[PDB]
């Protein structure tokens, strides 16, 4: 069973540099080449790099002398430097597998999940996980609706799981905006009203940018 | 170095209708072995891109007979009929002919179904953070279509706007459904002098408001 992982700083200061390693596993690099994928924040893909399966490179023009994707053929791993980081250099780098025949690859095969990297001077600030659930003076029908607010992170992103994933009905995410230079998301979750608070629901976030994880259970009130 | 537009921008269509991008390069994306590496590529929201169509016309495996990718030289075309909600995402072309292999700025498919209500939910702050010096009143609103929609806090009468931050959702990709949040905090002190709380919101499918206040009592 093949997967490809990549692993990152969430954030980097204005200037320096930045490397993000592919961990690899179902097949080799040896026998196979893995491109360099990114996007811009609210932009589209953009190519970084490549590298066949024997030690060679090819590069985006745009950065190649900011790129460098190198490779540990027994570590099956893809790292990949980046000097004088910027800005605008934010973007979510996957690492994708050629599936086309030798040195023509009929298209990027296996696309990782995606290590999110972002440029700025602010600093790592943990997140705050508030549950969001109904008061005792509304009631609600054949379903409930509930969530949580997590509110205060730096940098994005991070990933909120509703009771353990037993839970994917009625399932939204809100997308995180800045304030008071701090990121800040919410997750709702619609479910039976014969199972909350019936049941016990709970919301869990990630958050690997400061790595850590807080799962909340809901009571009204 | 190769250039590929992509129009347009965005594609509104509805369930069922038939859909197509054109994909344009600024030269010849055959190679010499005559082989043209025109690729599509889709990215559903959160999700990561996936390989759709791998040589212009060649369907990668899971993907139905619904998908059809036809082109020449400048000019190549994703259509895609019998039309999901599934559907929705980011629809990007690739060319791997000659190097740098370059893709196309995106076209963002858009769905048009049945309106729908909207589905809001007002919460109270939480116990503990109300106990870190801040009060948050976060609403919901949920599966709704179109995406245009107005909502306002009211405090005991008046309009609530100061530093107001709500966030929507792309379609979804079962219902193609819009949502959105709307969070209004301030601080204790000013939750600690304001009983009741409304959380008013016009829509389309409604001619009345949707409301969903709730006191401190």
């Amino acid at each position: 069973q093949v997967q490809l992982k990549e692993s990152g700083p969430g954030l980097v200061a204005p200037s320096q540099s930045l490397s993000i390693t592919c961990t690899v596993s179902g097949f080799s690099l040896t026998n196979y080449g893995v491109d360099w994928v990114r996007q811009p924040p609210g932009k589209g893909l953009e190519w970084v790099g490549v590298i066949w399966s024997g030690g060679s490179t090819n590069y985006n023009s745009a950065l190649m002398s900011r790129l460098s994707i190198s490779k540990d053929n027994s570590k099956s791993q893809v790292f990949l430097k980046m000097n004088s980081l910027q800005t605008d250099d934010t973007a979510v780098y996957y690492c994708a597998k050629h599936w086309g025949g030798y040195y023509i690859p009929y298209g990027m095969d296996h696309w990782g999940q995606g290590t999110t990297v972002t440029v700025s001077s602010a600093k790592t600030t943990p997140p705050s996980v508030y549950p969001l659930a109904p008061g005792c003076g509304d009631t609600t029908g054949s379903s409930v609706t509930l969530g949580c607010l997590v509110k205060g992170y730096f940098p994005e992103p991070v990933t909120v799981t509703w009771n353990s994933g037993s839970l994917s009905s009625s399932v939204h995410t809100f997308p995180a905006l800045l304030q008071s230079g701090l990121y800040t998301m919410s997750s709702s979750v619609t479910v039976p009203s014969s199972t909350w608070p019936s049941q016990t629901v709970t919301c869990s976030v990630a958050h690997p940018a400061s790595s850590t994880t807080v799962d909340k259970k809901l009571e009204p009130r | 170095e190769l250039v590929m537009t992509q129009t347009p921008l965005s594609l509104p269509v509805s369930l069922g209708d038939q859909a197509s991008i054109s994909c344009r390069s600024s030269q010849s994306i055959v190679h010499s072995n005559g082989n043209t590496y025109l690729e599509w590529y889709l990215q559903k929201p959160g999700q990561s891109p996936k390989l759709l169509i791998y040589k212009v016309s060649n369907r990668f495996s899971g993907v139905p007979d619904r998908f059809s990718g036809s082109g020449s030289g400048t000019d190549f075309t994703l259509k895609i009929n019998r039309v999901e909600a599934e559907d929705l995402g980011v629809y990007y072309c690739f060319q791997g002919s000659h190097l740098p292999p370059t893709f196309g700025g995106g076209t963002k498919l858009e769905i048009k179904r049945a309106d729908a209500a909207p589905t809001v939910s007002i919460f109270p702050p939480s116990s503990e953070q109300l106990t870190s010096g801040g009060a948050s009143v976060v609403c919901f609103l949920n599966n709704f279509y179109p995406k245009d929609i107005n909502v306002k806090w009211k405090i005991d009468g008046s309009e609530r706007q100061n530093g107001v931050l709500n966030s929507w959702t792309d379609q979804d990709s079962k219902d193609s459904t819009y949502s959105m949040s709307s969070t209004l905090t301030l601080t204790k002190d000013e939750y600690e002098r304001h009983n009741s709380y409304t959380c008013e919101a016009t829509h389309k499918t409604s001619t009345s408001p949707i409301v969903k206040s709730f006191n401190r009592n």
